[PDB]
């Protein structure tokens, strides 16, 4: 289990990381301050 | 009505203060949806402030749902301390309300283990 | 694990608050009510 939870690390950081990307490139426009 | 609910259960500040224009009519702001739930509700059980103080800057009354919750009650439950400290400085006499079996916000963020609430 | 397990939780919160403001921030145009 100590193998399965560094798995469960490493995707959940790919998935951090993919996440920081469509905040970078999305689209706003009516919501912009 | 619809749209004004997503826009403030979702944070959508610019939406709200869109749609919330020409002050005159206050049976949109203080309706509540199936669940008696009113925006003020939606916002505070989400957690956006900006919105809650918004919303209270247009006066909101504290109304209640189908089981007495108030808009404190859902920020305790959820544990957000900065929209309960928005919402504790506007009339001050809702830190005592009860719900449907007694219980206050304190029971609630002392239940979920909200220990800065 | 118990200090990964307590790594993993951080890193989830930071992640859940990123997703709320992709919602609120996000362009709502031909799917709107």
């Amino acid at each position: 289990q100590k193998y399965r939870l560094k798995d469960l690390t490493f995707l959940l950081e790919k998935q951090h990381e993919l996440i920081k990307l469509i905040i970078q490139k999305m689209e706003i426009i009516s919501e912009t301050e | 009505k619809s749209p004004l609910h997503f826009a403030a259960s979702y944070g959508r500040i610019n939406t709200c203060q869109r749609l919330l224009q020409d002050i005159s009519d206050t049976r949109l702001l203080n309706e509540g949806d199936l669940h008696g739930m009113t925006p003020l509700h939606l916002a505070a059980k989400n957690g956006h402030d900006k919105v809650v103080q918004l919303l209270l800057k247009k006066g909101a009354l504290f109304l209640s749902d189908h089981n007495g919750w108030t808009a404190l009650h859902h920020a305790s439950m959820g544990g957000y301390t900065q929209t309960m400290k928005v919402i504790l400085d506007t009339n001050l006499k809702c830190t005592d309300r009860l719900d449907e079996d007694g219980n206050t916000a304190l029971h609630f963020a002392a239940r979920e283990g909200h220990a800065k609430a």
